[PDB]
């Protein structure tokens, strides 16, 4: 049998409903989402971290001249200087005396330290919500995990569940992410090629053992002043390093709706939002003939006290005459009153406790007993304490929310107005009838 | 220290240190009674949602002004139409069968 559903994506909340068949007795429906993972397509586009500025020996072919070469590594810079005649511990290091010509050498690498201090660049696509389940039917508890598109029909023995589209389409990350030892950022990182000096992503390769490292660090060669050999360069400061002086607080915080941001794979777990049409086609073995199940004969719902707030602040008590023992599902027939309980024991004469929880300020729903709808009338006082520790299980409504003693002063003073307008209304008809008459 | 933070009904998460995170909900403790006097519905529904109460309330302030002054028009337009149409015309008479039934 085919029951289409609309379950609150709220991790943890039970979502109660009751599926009749005709000829069949009530079956108790419960589903919970256990957990929920917002999975991104990914794509990695480079690394980057600290740059190690590597400075070879200088090179002095220093009676003649140099020619400065084209080379692979990052941020090659090169210099030939004029005549230079260096010293070292030794005292002159050639013959000619301004015929010196010195070469410059100044590269990138990748430091020692960025197999661990390191950052990943990624472009993520469209995220997928996957769900976890906890469907109770009978007495019969079925786990199982299904994709939310609509189609897919995740399955774990034979309830064949299909996770209808999600009503809002969220995605905590941006399209472009940086994760950096488990922290995740939303960054618009320079694409591959387009370095910045001093900006993040100013040297880029497509992994830390990648021999193709690309990078843009501002290195400038300076003319040697000194005699002793040295080669003096001035640079732009680490990208990597300033970003993390400016990153920001992560995504793990700055998150809506209550994420968790993961990493490996990049996830966004518990999140709070929207509505799944849930199908659920139940095995027929579990319904039972409406002849095995007890017969109500009569019942009446009395409600003790009852206050509006997130937990089961509510209590029901109701007398029923069943001619046989055996157990009931019991449902509310309402949208903002859910109850604690899904079966109970009924042994002839009776009276068992039902906890509910309400938004609304009125014990105004129906119950059922396998059957036999009662309905409940009380008044349900706003809660004292003011903070709790746990999610409201019902939404707020309008018609719900509003109170029966407003809605008549409400009716009093819009019907006191429309029929104020209708005995003007019939007046006027009457009026002019006799002035018709009149002439 | 101390600092304040608002609640709604949808939650709020804070971290304090190395703390596991700690979520807090708000429920709908208003100030007065929505089952009391008007005065104490008003104060209640106020503190909840003042916006909507604002606009309810100047919804029935509208319609018990336009309708007081609507049904008060009808009645004076007939009693205009019942007094001048022969009633008022000059060197006529009008006994009390036909004045007393509506006028004065």
């Amino acid at each position: 049998f085919e029951h289409a559903t609309t379950v609150p994506n709220v991790p943890g909340i039970p979502y109660k409903a009751l599926v009749e068949r005709a000829g069949y007795a009530p079956l108790n429906l419960e589903i919970t989402v256990v957990s929920s993972e917002l999975t991104p397509s990914t794509n990695k586009e480079y690394v980057t971290c600290k740059f190690h500025t590597v400075i070879p020996s200088p090179q002095v072919k220093c009676c003649g001249s140099l020619e400065c070469k084209a080379s692979s590594k990052a941020d090659y810079t090169c210099r030939v200087f004029g005549g230079v005649y260096p010293f070292m511990w030794g005292g002159a290091q050639c013959f000619c005396d301004s015929e010196n010509t010195q070469l410059s050498e100044a590269y990138v690498e990748f430091a020692p330290d960025c197999t661990i201090d390191h950052a990943v660049a990624l472009k993520v696509h469209t995220a997928a919500l996957k769900v976890g389940l906890r469907i109770v039917y009978g007495n019969t508890t079925a786990h199982l995990d299904t994709f939310v598109n609509g189609v897919t029909p995740g399955s774990s023995r034979d309830l064949k569940v299909i996770a209808g589209p999600i009503s809002a389409a969220f995605s905590p990350f941006d399209h472009k992410v940086v994760i950096r030892k488990g922290l995740v950022y939303n960054y618009d990182f320079p694409e591959y090629g387009a370095m910045k000096p001093g900006a993040f992503g100013d040297i880029q390769a497509s992994s830390l053992y990648a021999t193709d490292i690309v990078a843009r660090t501002d290195i400038r060669l300076l003319k040697p002043s000194v005699k002793n050999i040295h080669v003096p360069y001035t640079q732009a400061v680490s990208g990597y390093e300033m970003w993390k002086n400016n990153s920001g607080r992560p995504l793990q915080e700055t998150a809506p709706f209550g994420c968790k941001i993961e990493v490996e794979p990049l996830r966004a777990s518990n999140c709070a939002y929207g509505h799944i049409p849930i199908s659920i086609d139940i095995p027929d073995a579990a319904f039972v003939r409406s002849s095995e199940s007890p017969t109500i004969l009569e019942v009446s719902c009395t409600v003790a006290d009852c206050i509006y707030s997130a937990d089961f602040g509510g209590s029901l008590t109701l007398q029923y005459k069943a001619d046989r023992e055996g157990h009931c599902p019991v449902h509310s027939h309402s949208t903002t009153a859910v109850l604690k309980e899904a079966t109970t024991h009924v042994t002839a004469t009776g009276s068992i406790t039902l906890h509910f929880s309400t938004s609304s300020p009125q014990a105004n729903f129906i119950v059922s007993l396998c059957g036999k709808k009662t309905t409940c009338n009380a008044e349900c006082k706003p809660p004292a304490d003011h903070i709790i520790g746990e999610p409201h299980k019902v939404d707020q409504e309008f018609q719900a929310a509003v109170s029966k003693t407003s809605w008549n002063w409400l009716l009093a003073l819009f019907g006191g107005a429309s029929s104020l307008i209708v005995v003007g209304l019939i007046v006027l008809v009457c009026s002019s009838m006799l002035i018709n008459t009149r002439r | 220290t101390s600092r304040n933070f608002s609640v709604g009904r949808e939650g709020l998460e804070y971290v304090w240190g190395n703390h596991e995170p700690v979520r807090v909900w708000a429920q709908e403790s208003a100030p007065g009674d929505p089952h009391g006097w008007p005065h104490e519905i008003i104060i209640h529904y106020y503190h909840r949602h003042p916006v909507y109460t604002v606009i309810v309330l100047c919804g029935v302030a509208l319609a018990i002004l336009v309708g007081t002054a609507s049904s008060a028009a009808c009645i004076a337009k007939a009693r205009r139409d019942c007094l001048t149409p022969y009633a008022l015309a000059p060197n006529a008479t009008v006994p009390t069968a036909l004045a007393v039934l509506c006028c004065i």
